């Protein structure tokens, strides 16, 4: 799978 | 709502809590409740909210492939996987709804920085990216319209109000090239978004600002990682 | 109940699911649902009974402490610190009594192998355990007084009709000597009863099963851990 | 430290 915008911070 | 009653400021701060607690549902209806005040959400805000929704959603998409995969393997046993499997995905499809219409109802608007509408009509665009990695028929084409205008209309508000190294632009460009390849059926429209986006910002480095460095360049990482993948 | 339309099959079946997808609340549910149908659970099925609603509970109790020490740390602010550590309280004593309800209700008897009236009873003392963590006052005395009662009533069966190297007898004690320690303020009892569960497991460990030597030796070692802890 | 109970086996 792509890789998307991650959940950072 | 549940919330009505309490604090914007308390509402916030228990989102806070909730986050150290990682009880991201609560987390969530504590933002949810905030927004809901009518008030503008800060960066940090808008962070909270965005952690809190990706959080739940999150699970329940990884759910969702889980039970879907074993689903698929009766092609290859009772009602009972396909129910399981529609319940988890009537319950994804609710949270993107709620997400949804607080975007419509509160958070997009034409005042504010660009960072917020950038974010919020990305946002917009992830969560009909969402629904359509389930839905199945006429709902289905609806919702990847949808998400192509949201994820369009803010990629020309950030390419007009942002530098090209602004994490939440490289973000915006690094999940619309992923619904073009994923979900739209269109990998060379996603391959030539994600290199002009990477090429783009390489040639602007120097518009990259400290607090937000290591940011960018974990999109721009990610970018490359695609690219790698794709071709 | 949400369950009660539903065939008890299909709901082992969709704890077993849930248990994939890591969906610990749905498991729990599902598994309340079957015990409800009023018919014994088999080893496997209360092993899917005790990790949901262990999960859901351990989230909690971590939640609890998070935002308990956030709590005391506010008495070297407002009070949304309390009322968030509340809400998570009350929450988590609600699925404490779900659990006791269950055992009462349905599941402890006077009949049955000793596997299960004991691992029903060790139940019962570990949820009215959780229960005492967060209670206070005259609440609290009369909880202590409640998990020692059943913790006890199923060390008296154990001892009788289990060796001492089985998994269940050697948790059962494990859990009760942390009752001592943690709870009821006896680490003499603690110290002396984790002592004698090791010493005689481990007179008869050459007796162990292929079936049963990794559970035993890992409470065994848990077991030398605490008293390592406390002494 | 806090004492350790018996795991998810
Ligand atoms: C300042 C602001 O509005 N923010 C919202 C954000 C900080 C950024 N978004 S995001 O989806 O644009 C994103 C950017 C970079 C990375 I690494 C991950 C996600 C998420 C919420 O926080
Ligand atoms: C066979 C049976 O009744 N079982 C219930 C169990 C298997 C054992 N319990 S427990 O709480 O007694 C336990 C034993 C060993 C270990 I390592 C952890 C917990 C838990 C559910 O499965
Ligand atoms: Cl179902
Ligand atoms: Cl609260
Ligand atoms: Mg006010
Ligand atoms: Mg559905
Ligand atoms: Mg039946
Ligand atoms: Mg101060
Ligand atoms: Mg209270």
């Amino acid at each position: 799978r792509s890789s998307s915008a991650p959940n950072v911070h | 709502g549940a919330m009505g009653s309490m604090e914007r400021a308390s509402l916030i701060q228990k989102a806070k809590l909730a986050e150290q607690a990682e009880r991201y549902e609560d987390m969530a209806a504590f933002m949810k409740g905030a927004v809901e005040k009518g008030e503008e959400l800060s960066c940090e805000e808008r962070n909270l909210l965005s952690v809190a929704y990706k959080n739940v959603v999150g699970g329940q998409r990884a759910a969702w492939r889980v039970l879907s995969s074993i689903e698929q393997k009766s092609n290859e046993k009772g009602p009972e996987v396909r129910e399981y499997r529609e319940k988890v995905e009537t319950e994804l499809q609710g949270v993107c709804d709620t997400v949804l219409g607080l975007l419509d109802s509160h958070l997009i608007k034409e005042a504010g920085d660009a960072e917020s509408r950038v974010f919020y009509l990305k946002m917009k665009g992830d969560y009909y990216r969402y629904l359509a990695e389930v839905a199945t028929g006429d709902d289905k084409k609806r919702i990847i319209d949808s998400a192509r205008s949201a994820y369009q209309e803010a990629m020309d508000i950030s390419k007009k109000e942002m530098p090209p190294t602004n994490p939440i632009r490289l973000g915006l460009a690094l999940n619309f090239s992923v619904f073009h390849y994923e979900i739209a059926n269109s990998p060379e429209e996603a391959i030539s978004l994600a290199k002009t986006t990477f090429d783009e910002a390489m040639a602007d480095l120097h518009t990259l600002s400290e607090d937000s460095y290591k940011d960018s360049t974990l999109i721009m990482q990610l970018l490359r990682d695609n690219l790698t993948l794709w071709t």
